[PDB]
């Protein structure tokens, strides 16, 4: 594998002083790693099959001089992409941030029959077309 | 423009006013957007 | 040249009504991100901006908005020479965008009458 | 046992028996285009985009309703597969207007995606186009009927999902329109729904015309406090403001729908709002003051006054971190006068055992069981998306309904049995009829709604279906677990208060009148100052200032559920929790940390400094409120109705009558609903008639 | 043509890149992880990190590769992979007018030996993928930051880094200084989410897990 | 029409002045509070209203290519006239 | 899986003794950064800062952070000292201009929504 | 001078709407050029997955 | 006066652990609240949670008690002490 004298480093990885990340971003602050959820408007899945991890939103104010929207959050518009849910929490782990996982919803495989339109017994009788 | 002129419109200006930069005419950029959060605007009845 | 990008400029129909109807298309092809865009429906009922703020300071002069735009309404005008000598003169507004519309109305007609057969 | 083998380009998937070709290319991963398809309604099969290829079968199927069978290879991408599917788009672009700039579906619409992946690059059609006159179907929904592809989605999901058949299409041919005909608002309680059922810019929110473009919002999921049903949604917010609700899928809780009073009610977080604290002068005028002035104020006041004389009323929209810090911040001046705005009878087991007020069989369970027996409520209003499970449930199922209140419209046909109280004590004796009906049913479900015990009889009519509830427990037709007894609450902040040991009532403050009043959130108007002693200190903390705010003399600003991360108990008893889309306005704080630092000044400090903490304490007080998306099943009803037959609280001869019975009394309950402006066109729109809703809807 | 849009394919270069791609494979096994031609005719050998040193060296001195010119050394980091850094070769082979490109991975505190010995050019190569993405590199002759300011504090081009930073500059004149302190934007970076939730290319689908 | 506030402020097509009780009025002291009078909503009113003679009606703004996307108006209700939601023409059927 | 390859040191002595030997090169370093940078703050106000610098990351425990640092800490001696750095970028460990912060949650209460 | 001398007929873009943008004529004529021109001008074509490296003879 | 403002007592639904705990709350609870029909004795259940009594005493003071593998017997015993040790 490597022979280097290749030393037992058991004590979990960490990184938190490697990123150059300040004091306050780094504890107070709480990623989320999570499945996007489909946008309701549209009736495509292909933006719910990578997990995301996102940092909580803060203060948002208004310019006094034209009324843009200035932040002081560096972490705000930060968001990463992540195949597994496990690589998800072995990131958010090795830079010491808190997290909080919302586990994958999966639609539920439905039962569809184009016979139930027309049923002769049952209330699923559709009364147009 | 002598011979052959722009053509003429209701919006178009009729003094071509210079760089109104420096001068009190200048540009101050603001906000042209009105209010998005309102106040209580607290009744006056003393009542309590 | 005829295609020779400035000023930006907001253009509007001959009747007097603004050409732009807040499609957004400008402000999401800038590559600065220098359009900020504020929609409402106007008391009429059509789709007009309620802001729209193009910063001088921050825009790189690519003409991207002008041909994103649907409607030819935001151009590049052919002035160059609008040098400022404070910073935030050259934050524009609606309102001035519209009067560098209404001032170079002459020539930027006639600019794109030369050069939308191109397009 | 059953499972056929079908391939999909190829690759071998086990397909249950009667499963659509759809379904089986969506197992590999294979999306078929769709435009006529949700997989909620029915299937339609007039859109024509599923055409997909079957191998050795000279005829392109409709995949959105052709049953696989055994052998079949669906070559998605066949030629004559993507040849169809331009051809589809083509027909389908031939006749659309060129509306993309002006049409808010743009960025988010269907047949703009579709196009871009599944269709042609250019148009061969050079003639005119057509175009159809709008409709008026209320103040929710903008109609730009030009634009409709004609997928009847909107008739489907009226139909079924919402009940009222309203909705349907006119004429033949290339004229035929989908509409109402005759002028008819489509006004029901899942109305705005079909926004997003629309695949295209024909039906819009009018809140939200012209506001926004989709590829700029930021998207935050939350959950919704409007109702008690906990429906997930996303709330899409730019330049830190909120723009619209969407519903977010669940399964479980809401499916994939909101309720009105969730999606146009964000408007309600834009006006008549708390900023900055305010506090009395020497008129009594409530004039704006740094939060030192009035958190000394209310720190001094809660110092002085100690014992029973010190009493919080939490209101309906609170948060659980809020309640846990007041009820402990009161705790330590010796002061559990802690009611709540909703009354829930807490006579017998009352809040200690859990079943005893929780819809215990979950909202899901609606849709196993056989028999239904709604006391007293009106779920059409109450928890519109709980309706909806019913009406689904009641469609497939061929589920029975039967209801003891007044009636009602319900969607669907339900058996009235009456709207007096003894009835119910009729099917305890088995006398009435249907009580057979309930021993014959395997799985029967009983449901009492919040609204019913708000009366004064309540003790009567939760022992009474107690009664029903053992009475069809002891003959074991009902299977092992299935548990019957149900309560569907209405105010949000409830289960949570009453998880957390709040009297489920206000009768406390009438007994014992405190000189000092906690008015958290409360603005159900229940208590005023006239029950209070005089010189009395009323604080007031929330985010609009309607009927609390102007009673009392401290008025600190508190945060909104889109404005904080906090957790909220549906009546199922799943604790989900709201995060943070948009900051409080002006010096408005989060609600724990105002009580946390309230308690600070005034030297009883909490121990609790950050909402990791504050979620800490909430396990310690009870640890079902942190195990998130999780429903946590109480049991023990054995000894809650034990418990209950000892009081013998006698029934009233008032009909139970729901304080809701018309789509008017749906819009306007709430605080945040009460202020905003969409709901107010919304209860005009159905008061006066047809002619409040007409507008210029062309752009 | 049939295709006045459609970029020709050349099938040959494939047939010849591919050969030489089994021909470095069965020349290294120890390292060559795995070979694999592009459809635009470029080949990338993927190698042990160990063998970063060898196969150039390989690469460089072998008279049927004849690669003498480090056209380019990157990285690219995949948060999602356990070696997030993946270090990229590119080189140039003059004499048999060809582009090859060898790709190693490294995590984050996982050095790399320094391919200065073999290719003099990736001296300051090896610095900017130590200053954009922190990837130390052992057995340098010098390893520095090369585009960050003096005193930066993070490794800019990492995924987990605002684009923004975390501090902006300003002059101070109480202390008469240009002071650093944290970024705060007029304006905030508007961020779009622009993804369509139908998928692009059946030829790319990744299968289900 | 161009109008002026109570405070003196002119109010933009946008209905924007600011407030008597406001700090920013500042920056407009030794300065204009740049405005346009030629006001978009009152322009496109007194536009004439063209009775078109058929049931659907084309718009592209004038000019083809200068002007904006051609789109079709159905002029069928005889309660309203039909406008372009691109530049605002109103169009009427000839008294049906 | 539990034993990876390490950067300089063997063990967490090695690194401290890297520790040790890059506070001796900074320690006796300060002065000359007073003098020839044309500092203003005191010979002490220096080494002690440089002391609360190593004592921030002293919570570390995995020995190829430790090397990581010590590589990290020998860059910034080596542009201290053949004036790569500039006053301001030398003065910018010493936060001047920043407004101090409160600790306490009263105050954060009373200034703005955050944690 | 080559290049003067030999410079053929025929368009500047790609004929693919979906790579290059359609003609500002055709946008505001046809619904698929309008479409493609929104789609384009907002969200861009989509790159397949994958990975080159091209370089060209720059002066430099 | 700590006049055993609340108790509560969390159990989990399946764990063995809380077994006992059930048992308890399966039959010795409905004579407890006959006892004494004011106080608010919580049973608040959750999934994997170590069985426990809480005791809020007056002006917010609690003490949790393990309930961990305890029988009916002694969950009774373990909570009679608790609501007979004050006055
Ligand atoms: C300001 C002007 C000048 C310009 C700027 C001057 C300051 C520049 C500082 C650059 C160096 C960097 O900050 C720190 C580094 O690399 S490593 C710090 C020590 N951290 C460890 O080694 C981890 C474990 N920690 C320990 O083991 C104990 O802390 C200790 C080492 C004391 C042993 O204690 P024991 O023995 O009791
Ligand atoms: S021309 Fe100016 S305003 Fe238009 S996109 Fe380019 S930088 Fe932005
Ligand atoms: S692209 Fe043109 S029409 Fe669209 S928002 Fe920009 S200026 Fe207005
Ligand atoms: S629905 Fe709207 S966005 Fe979609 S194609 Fe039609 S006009 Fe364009
Ligand atoms: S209005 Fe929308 S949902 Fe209804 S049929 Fe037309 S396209 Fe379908
Ligand atoms: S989706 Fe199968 S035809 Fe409409
Ligand atoms: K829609
Ligand atoms: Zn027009």
């Amino acid at each position: 594998t490597q022979d280097t004298q290749l030393i037992a480093v058991d004590e979990k990885l960490d990184i938190t002083t490697l990123t150059g990340v300040p004091e306050e971003h780094i504890k107070t602050r709480k990623v989320r790693i999570f499945v996007p959820a489909r946008n309701n408007m549209q009736s495509g899945v292909n933006n719910t099959k990578k997990w995301k991890m996102e940092f909580d939103t803060r203060e948002r104010w208004e310019n006094p001089l034209m009324g843009w929207s200035s932040t002081a959050d560096p972490l705000s518009n930060l968001v990463l992409t992540f195949s597994t849910k496990e690589d998800a929490v072995a990131f958010a782990e090795k830079n010491g941030w808190s997290f909080d996982v919302e586990e994958r919803k999966v639609p539920k495989p439905k039962s569809k029959s184009y016979g139930a339109n027309f049923s002769w017994n049952k209330r699923t009788r559709v009364s147009t077309k | 423009p002598t011979t052959k002129p722009p053509t003429a419109r209701k919006y178009i200006w009729t003094n071509h006013k210079f760089n109104v930069s420096g001068t009190p005419q200048q540009y101050v950029p603001y906000s042209t957007t009105r209010k998005k959060i309102q106040e209580w605007v607290p009744p006056s009845t003393p009542y309590k | 040249s005829p295609r020779f990008r400035g000023e930006h400029a907001l253009r509007r129909y001959p009747s007097g009504e603004e050409r732009c109807i807040a499609c957004k298309l400008c402000e999401a092809v800038c590559p600065a991100q220098a359009i900020t865009i504020e929609a409402e429906p106007r008391a009429d009922g059509s789709r007009r901006t309620t802001r729209y703020d193009i910063d001088m300071t921050k825009c790189i002069y690519c003409g991207f908005c002008q041909e994103a735009c649907p409607v030819d309404a935001i151009v590049e005008g052919p002035n160059f020479e609008f040098s400022t000598e404070t910073h935030e003169e050259l934050l524009y507004n609606k309102e001035k965008l519209l009067n560098n519309g209404d001032k170079w109305e002459a020539e930027i007609a006639a600019n794109i009458q030369a050069d939308y057969l191109y397009r | 046992s059953n499972l056929i083998e079908v391939f999909v380009d190829g690759q071998s998937v086990m397909v249950e028996p009667g499963t659509t070709v759809l379904q089986a290319c969506e197992k590999v991963g294979m999306q078929i285009p769709r435009f006529c398809y949700h997989e909620r309604l029915s299937v339609a099969g007039n859109c024509r985009m599923c055409l997909v290829e079957i191998e050795k079968a000279p005829k392109v199927v409709a995949a959105c309703a052709m049953p696989v069978m055994k052998g079949w290879n669906i070559l998605t991408n066949s030629e004559k597969s993507k040849k169809a599917r331009e051809g589809v788009m083509e027909f389908l672009l031939a006749n659309h207007p060129l509306d993309c700039p002006i049409c808010d579906q743009g960025g988010e619409c269907d047949l703009q995606d579709q196009s871009m992946m599944f269709g042609s690059d250019r148009s061969r059609f050079l003639e005119g186009k057509r175009a159809v006159e709008d409709k008026n179907i209320g103040p929710l929904v903008k109609t730009i009927m030009t634009r409709c592809i004609q997928c009847t989605r909107c008739i489907r999901f009226a139909s079924e999902i919402a009940g009222v058949d309203d909705l349907g299409t006119t004429g033949r041919g290339n004229d035929m329109q989908v509409g109402t005909y005759i002028e008819k608002m489509f006004m029901s309680e899942l109305s705005g729904n079909i926004i997003d059922i629309c695949p295209v810019g024909a039906l819009t929110s009018k809140p939200y015309a012209f506001t926004a473009r989709p590829w700029e919002t930021r998207k935050t999921e939350s959950i919704d406090v409007m109702d008690a049903v906990g429906s997930n949604i996303v709330v899409s917010t730019r330049t830190g403001e909120v723009m619209r609700i969407l519903p977010r899928m669940h399964e479980d809780i809401n499916e994939e729908w909101i309720s009105d009073k969730t999606r146009f009610a964000y408007d309600g977080l834009k006006r008549q709002r708390l900023t900055q604290p305010m506090i009395r002068n020497e008129k009594g005028l409530l004039t704006y003051t740094t939060w030192e002035d009035a958190l000394s104020r209310v720190a001094g006041m809660l110092q002085s006054f100690q014992g029973n004389d010190v009493a919080a009323i939490a209101g309906g929209l609170v948060d659980a971190e809020a309640l846990v810090a007041l009820k402990d911040l009161l705790n330590r001046v010796d002061s559990d006068s802690l009611c709540t705005e909703e009354v829930f009878p807490t006579a017998g087991a009352g809040t200690d055992l859990r079943s005893n007020y929780l819809l215990n069989t979950t909202i899901a369970g609606v849709e196993e069981a056989d028999v239904i027996l709604l006391v007293g409520t009106n779920p059409r209003f109450e928890a519109p998306l709980f309706n909806a499970r019913i009406r689904k449930s009641w469609l497939h199922n061929d589920l029975k309904v039967a209801l003891i209140g007044s009636p009602v419209d319900l969607t669907y046909r339900y058996d009235h049995l009456g709207d007096s109280p003894k009835i119910l004590q009729d099917i305890a004796s088995g006398n009435h009829p249907f009580s057979q009906i309930l021993k014959e049913a395997k799985k029967p479900m009983v449901v009492l709604g919040s609204s019913a015990l708000q009366r004064s009889d309540g003790t009567a009519i939760l022992a009474a279906v107690s009664n029903i509830a053992q009475n069809i427990r002891l003959s074991s037709g009902v299977t092992g677990d299935w548990k019957v007894m149900n309560i569907l609450h209405r105010i949000a902040s409830q289960v949570a208060a009453l998880d957390l040991g709040y009297k489920p009532g206000v009768e406390a403050i009438r007994k014992n009148p405190p000189k000092v009043l906690f008015l958290l959130g409360a603005d159900g108007g229940c208590i005023t100052r006239q029950d209070l002693p005089k010189d009395c200190f009323i604080i007031y903390q929330g985010h609009h200032g309607d009927v609390g705010a102007p009673m009392a003399d401290v008025i600190l600003p508190g945060a909104a559920y889109t404005e904080k991360s906090a957790t909220y108990v549906n009546t199922e008893g799943r604790a989900q929790q709201t995060k943070v889309a948009v900051t409080p306005p002006g010096l408005a704080r989060e609600d724990w940390k105002i009580i946390r630092a309230l308690s600070e000044i005034a030297g009883m400090t909490l121990p609790y400094d950050t909402l990791d903490q504050v979620r800490s304490r909430l396990e310690e007080v009870s640890p079902n409120l942190v195990r998130y998306d999780d429903v946590e099943g109480a049991n023990y009803f054995q000894q809650a109705n034990e418990l209950s037959k000892l009081v013998n609280q006698q029934l009233l001869a008032d009909p139970l009558v729901p304080p809701q019975l018309t789509i008017k009394d749906f819009y306007m309950t709430d605080s945040i609903s009460r202020a905003s402006q969409t709901m107010a066109k919304c209860v005009k729109a159905v008061t006066e008639g047809i002619q409040a809703v007409e507008e210029p809807s062309i752009c | 043509d049939t295709r006045p849009t459609i970029r020709p394919r050349n099938d040959v270069v494939h047939k010849q890149l591919s050969a030489f791609g089994q021909y470095v494979a069965e020349i290294l096994p120890k390292y060559v992880q795995q070979v694999q031609v592009s459809c635009f005719n470029e080949l990338e050998i993927f190698i042990h990190p160990d063998g970063v040193i060898p196969v150039l060296t390989f690469l460089r001195d072998h008279t049927n590769a004849q690669f003498k010119s480090l056209a380019d050394l990157t990285a690219v980091d995949v948060p999602t992979r356990q070696n997030r850094f993946e270090i990229v070769y590119n080189l140039l082979s003059l004499r048999f007018n060809s582009q090859i490109r060898v790709k190693t991975y490294t995590d984050e505190l996982t050095p790399i030996e320094s391919s200065v010995t073999v290719y003099k050019a990736a001296n300051w190569y090896e610095r900017e993928i130590w200053d954009m993405f922190g990837v130390f590199f052992a057995n340098h002759p010098d390893l520095r930051r090369i585009l960050t300011g003096y005193g930066f504090e993070g490794h800019p081009f990492r995924k987990d880094f605002p684009l923004s930073g975390y501090v902006e500059l300003r002059y101070d004149d109480e202390v008469k200084r240009v002071v650093a302190e944290p970024v705060e934007l007029a304006q905030e970076f508007r961020k779009f989410d622009l993804n369509s939730p139908w998928e692009a290319f059946p030829a790319y689908r990744q299968p289900p897990e | 029409g161009v109008r002026t506030s109570p405070t003196g402020e002119k109010v933009t097509h946008t209905g924007q002045a600011y407030d008597d009780g406001d700090y920013r009025r500042v920056r407009f002291s030794d300065r204009q509070k740049e405005v346009n009078e030629n006001f978009a909503i009152d322009l496109i009113a007194e536009q004439p209203v063209s009775e078109v003679g058929s049931r659907v009606i084309s718009c592209d703004g004038g000019g083809g290519a200068l002007g904006h996307p051609r789109v079709y108006i159905n002029l069928d209700k005889e309660t309203k006239t039909g406008t372009c939601g691109y530049c605002g023409l109103q169009f009427r059927q000839p008294h049906h | 899986g539990t034993s990876v390859k390490p950067i300089f040191s063997r063990d967490m002595n090695e690194a401290k003794r890297r520790v040790r030997e890059l506070y001796r090169a900074w320690y006796r370093e300060v002065p000359n950064t007073v003098h020839l940078f044309q500092l203003d703050i005191s010979v002490k106000q220096g080494r002690d800062k440089v002391r609360e610098m190593f004592m921030k990351n002293a919570h570390v425990t995995d020995p190829r952070v430790v090397d990581l640092l010590v590589i990290k800490g020998k860059m910034e001696l080596e542009e201290t000292i053949n004036v790569w750095k500039q006053r301001t970028h030398i003065m910018r460990f010493f936060h001047e201009t920043e407004a101090p912060r409160p600790t306490d949650f009263l105050s954060k209460f009373y200034v703005g929504h955050d944690p | 001078s080559q290049c003067l001398n030999k410079m053929p007929p025929g368009e500047i873009k790609v004929d693919d709407a979906k790579v290059s943008p359609p003609k500002r004529a055709e946008m505001k004529t046809s619904m698929e050029s309008l479409i493609h021109h929104f789609k384009l001008y907002t969200e861009g074509y989509q790159v397949p997955p994958g990975a080159t490296y091209t370089a060209i003879e720059a002066p430099k | 006066k700590l006049g055993l403002r609340e108790i509560r007592i969390h159990l989990c639904q399946r764990s063995p652990g809380s077994q006992g705990v059930r048992d308890f709350i399966e039959k010795r609870y409905v004579e407890l609240k006959k006892a004494n029909p004011d106080l608010p004795i919580l049973i608040r259940e959750c999934s994997d949670v170590q069985p426990k009594l809480w005791a809020r005493y007056a002006f917010g003071q609690e003490k949790n008690v393990s309930l961990n593998n305890f029988s009916a017997d002694q969950v009774t015993r373990t909570l009679e002490n608790v609501l007979s040790g004050k006055a």
